[PDB]
RNA sequence: CCCAUGAACGAGGAAUUCCCAGUAAGUGCGGGUCAUAAGCUUGCGUUGAUUAAGUCCCUGCCCUUUGUACACACCGCCCGU
RNA sequence: CGCAAGACGGACCAGAGCGAAAGCAUUUGCCAAGAAUGUUUUCAUUAAUCAAGAACGAAAGUCGGAGGUUCGAAGACGAUCAGAUACCGUCGUAGUUCCGACCAUAAACGAUGCCGACCGGCGAUGCGGCGGCGUUAUUCCCAUGACCCGCCGGGCAGCUUCCGGGAAACCAAAGUCUUUGGGUUCCGGGGGGAGUAUGGUUGCAAAGCUGAAACUUAAAGGAAUUGACGGAAGGGCACCACC
């Protein structure tokens, strides 16, 4: 079996969390720069974080990672997610209301706007699910 | 012995399939059911009483039973299943499928299969104890 | 020793002239030896054949019992004995969550033919029905084997067998009933359950003839 | 029965007692609309052809 | 003892001592 | 300690419910308690369907369906494996399996 | 170390050890044995396999749910004559 | 294929209904009851619970009559077993069925008296009533029936809640209890001896009701917890397991 331990794996997540701008895509660089970062006493153990640190840096590249959280990357993250639609989705000169919330608008001191269009009512009223 | 009739046209018979637990029955009779073709159990198949009910028996008899049925002319099979009935079980024994597929297979013509167990509308009391069979 | 298969014969049965289909099939007998005559071993025999064999585009769940009534040159001339549903049928139709309303009639025919019909319904859950049963009232179900009853009687009464079994083949007098009872229950599977022939007139082979054609 | 072969076309996995029957579909390849289960004996890899002069039985499934 | 049995055995004692007081 | 809500059974708002007999002993159990099985099968197996089939005398006559109702006392259903012991908390769970 | 004869065995009816690649098996060597002393044992090369990429059928063991009147814990506890 | 007999009312049949409970399931008719609902009807406190007394009371059992299919205590026999006087099998008497008269007991249980008030939510379901889009049977129509959406009252229940309670399991009652009093009946006081003895009383009997003490004993018991075990179920692993 090649499941990796909580120790590589713990030990990847710090390195990726802390020494981000370093780590690169290539495992071999991984390996060079977790030992020249960190002490890990064993050959084997290098290899084992270099090598989760690389499959980390690939879901990185996918995209969001579930497992950790880079406040490094995040700032860009919300510089991405700052997206603006040029027209406002709810801003639509066409709106369907139903004659219940037309009578609670004209109630609400709302009934002269000019955007709201009346819809039919449904002629029946199975909205249930049949029991059984 | 058999009728003459055309290669084309098949001459129906019924088949009683009496599917107990204990035993199996294959009785092809006329389309009236009132004049007897052929009878062949599990047990004049077999020698072991554990084994009147097996699926081979059943096998053995329908065999049998087809055989001795096209010697007389009979190529089609009206099918009556039944289990015991009654107070006992309602579900065919385990040679009544075994009795189908083989008289499929022996060369008959299947006909309309028909469940005709005896069903109870309400019937006299269980053969078993109020705490029924405890082993 | 000797098999006694030698000496049997084998007969065409005729069905009456009602079904589409007049052989149903062969039956055979034992040749006339002093008492025991052919022709007499013929006569009680039922033949439970379903009415798609009788029939061309009929259901097949349906089964009609015919009695050999006459025997003539090889011809066993059969007449209507009575009539049923198949198990599997009738076991389809009864479900957990209705009511199955059952009525029976003793009603004679205008030649004498003495039947008891039997009849089964059953309430239909409706198209936009959420509520799970579709249970009919004591009241609702009196009312609907009164139906039921009085359609059988009005059906078999002024009728006589031939246009009864003319009427049973395609279950109009289902038919009818479910169209009478929507007014107090909507019924959903409604059959003449099964009919048999409780007494029947004194054989006539005047009669037979001409039901045979 | 008419002798017609099948190819192997997705292992399903393993039954029997010990484990030893294979579940795989296997299609014949005459009209490719049919791919029935069959259980099959020893090592069974993807892709083979595994002839077939009984066609009539099937595997349990579903 | 199960109670049902010891109750029967108990009404059995009582039979015997009826039957034999006289 | 008192193990169900219910009693084991479906019997409220009544005093007496009419016995029926195990299919598998003929143990006798009151109706409501008594677990009611609804097996619809073919009367032709699975693996005879084909044979019967093709030996039919008809096309497109459709096999007939076989209708059997049984009925188990509580040793015969546990032992059959048709219900099965289930935790304090599971025992509560009225649903039916998907199937 | 030397010099013919012979018991016995034709794959060993029950019941079954142990075996995932330089593995099983095929043999020789070296130690512990040891004043001489290996059918044992502990290591060693020496030839290379149709077989397995699976499963819970058996034998067990572990876990979960469940029952318990057991807690010395089923080799338990306990009833009656 | 018929005939006869005596039982029994399958499926539909449900955490559905009715009944004081025991109990109650094929149409159909008759008879007399009954809850709930509706009510701008009537009386006007007539009520609640109840020593005494009374009606009913599963099954088995008892006495007499009829019947007697099935099942079946007892009993006979066949198996199993070390032995089985049992479990299992073939029979099979009483009984099981009906009528009349006794018996009055059940884990007769919701192991929870009845009447009244108050205290959460939710979806169902049965009955009655009320209101409402729409669909359907509705033949110039309204009705009404089957649905659909609500509401009200009385029921059988269910889910949820940190109402509160409780040893807890659990209970919307088993809550409104040391912040202890709405009314009232029955009834318990460590475990055995023992529901025994005796007396009385009821019964044809079987037995029912009432019912001790000597003596003996440091626990018996309830709920829950963790283990261990199971001739309980479900998963997983192992060439000291199998294939």
């Amino acid at each position: 079996g090649r499941v990796r331990t909580k120790t590589v794996k713990k030990a990847a997540r710090v390195i990726i969390e802390k020494y981000y701008t370093r780590l690169g895509n290539d495992f071999h660089t991984n390996k060079r720069v977790c030992e020249e970062i960190a002490i890990i006493p064993s050959k084997k153990l290098r290899n084992k974080i270099a090598g989760y640190v690389t499959h980390l840096m690939k879901r990185i590249q996918r995209g969001p990672v579930r497992g950790i959280s880079i406040k490094l990357q995040e700032e860009e993250r919300e510089r991405r997610d700052n997206y603006v639609p040029e027209v406002s989705a709810l801003d639509q000169e066409i709106i369907e209301v139903d004659p219940d919330t037309k009578e609670m608008l004209k109630l609400l001191d709302f009934g002269s706007l000019s955007n709201l269009q009346v819809t039919q009512p449904t002629v029946g009223m199975n909205f249930k699910t049949p029991r059984g | 012995l058999g009728p003459q009739v055309a290669e084309g046209e098949n001459v129906f018979g019924v088949c009683h399939i009496f599917a107990s637990f204990n035993d199996t029955f294959v009785h092809v009779t006329d389309l009236s059911g009132k004049e007897t073709i052929c009878r062949v159990t599990g047990g004049m198949k077999v020698k072991a009483d554990r084994d009147e009910s097996s699926p081979y028996a059943a096998m053995l008899a329908a065999q049998d039973v087809a055989q001795r049925c096209k010697e007389l002319g009979i190529t089609a099979l009206h099918i009556k299943l039944r289990a015991t009935g009654g107070n006992r079980t309602k579900t065919p024994g385990p040679g009544a499928q075994s009795a189908l597929r083989a008289l499929a297979r022996s060369g008959m013509k299947i006909g309309r299969i028909e469940d005709v167990t005896p069903i109870p509308s309400d019937s006299t009391r269980r053969k078993g104890g109020r705490r029924g069979r405890r082993l | 020793v000797v098999d006694p298969f030698s000496k049997k014969d084998w007969y065409d049965v005729k069905a009456p002239a009602m079904f589409n289909i007049r052989n149903i099939g062969k039956t055979l007998v034992t040749r006339t030896q002093g008492t025991k005559i052919a022709s007499d071993g013929l006569k009680g025999r039922v033949f439970e054949v379903s009415l798609a064999d009788l029939q061309n585009d009929e259901v097949a769940f349906r089964k009609f019992k015919l009695i050999t009534e006459d025997v003539q040159g090889k011809n066993c001339l059969t007449n209507f004995h009575g009539m049923d549903l198949t198990r599997d049928k009738m076991c389809s139709m009864v479900k957990k969550w209705q009511t199955m309303i059952e009525a029976h009639v003793d009603v004679k025919t205008t030649d004498g033919y003495l039947l008891r019909l039997f009849c089964v319904g059953f309430t239909k859950k409706r198209n936009n029905q959420i509520r799970k049963t579709s249970y009919a009232q004591h009241q609702q179900v009196r009312q609907i084997r009164k139906k039921m009853m009085e359609i059988m009687t009005r059906e078999v009464q002024t009728n006589d067998l031939k246009e009864v079994v003319n009427k049973l083949i395609p279950d109009s007098i289902g038919k009818d009933i479910e169209k009478a009872c929507q007014s107090i229950y909507p019924l959903h599977d409604v059959f003449v359950r099964k009919v048999k022939m409780l007494k029947k007139p004194k054989f006539e082979l005047g009669k037979l003839m001409e039901l045979h054609g | 029965q008419p002798i017609k072969l099948a190819r192997v076309t997705k292992v399903l996995g393993r039954t029997g007692s010990q484990g030893q029957c294979t579940q795989v579909r296997v299609e014949f390849m005459d009209d490719t609309s049919r791919s029935i289960i069959r259980n099959v004996k020893g090592p069974v890899r993807e892709g083979d052809v595994l002839t077939l002069l009984e066609s009539e039985r099937e595997a349990r499934r579903l | 003892m199960r109670a049902k049995w010891r109750k029967k055995r108990m009404r059995r004692l009582k039979r015997k001592r009826r039957k034999m007081r006289q | 300690t008192k193990k169900r809500r219910n009693n084991g059974r479906a019997k409220k708002g009544r005093g007496h419910v009419q016995p029926i007999r195990c299919t598998n002993c003929a143990r006798c159990v009151p109706k409501d308690k008594a677990i009611k099985k609804f097996v619809i099968r073919n009367i032709v197996e699975a693996a005879a369907v084909r044979d019967i089939s093709e030996a039919s005398v008809f096309d497109a006559y459709v096999l007939p369906k076989l209708y059997v109702k049984l009925h188990y006392c509580v040793s015969c259903v546990i032992h059959s494996k048709v219900v099965r012991n289930r935790s304090r908390e599971a025992r509560k769970d009225r649903t039916p399996p998907p199937r």
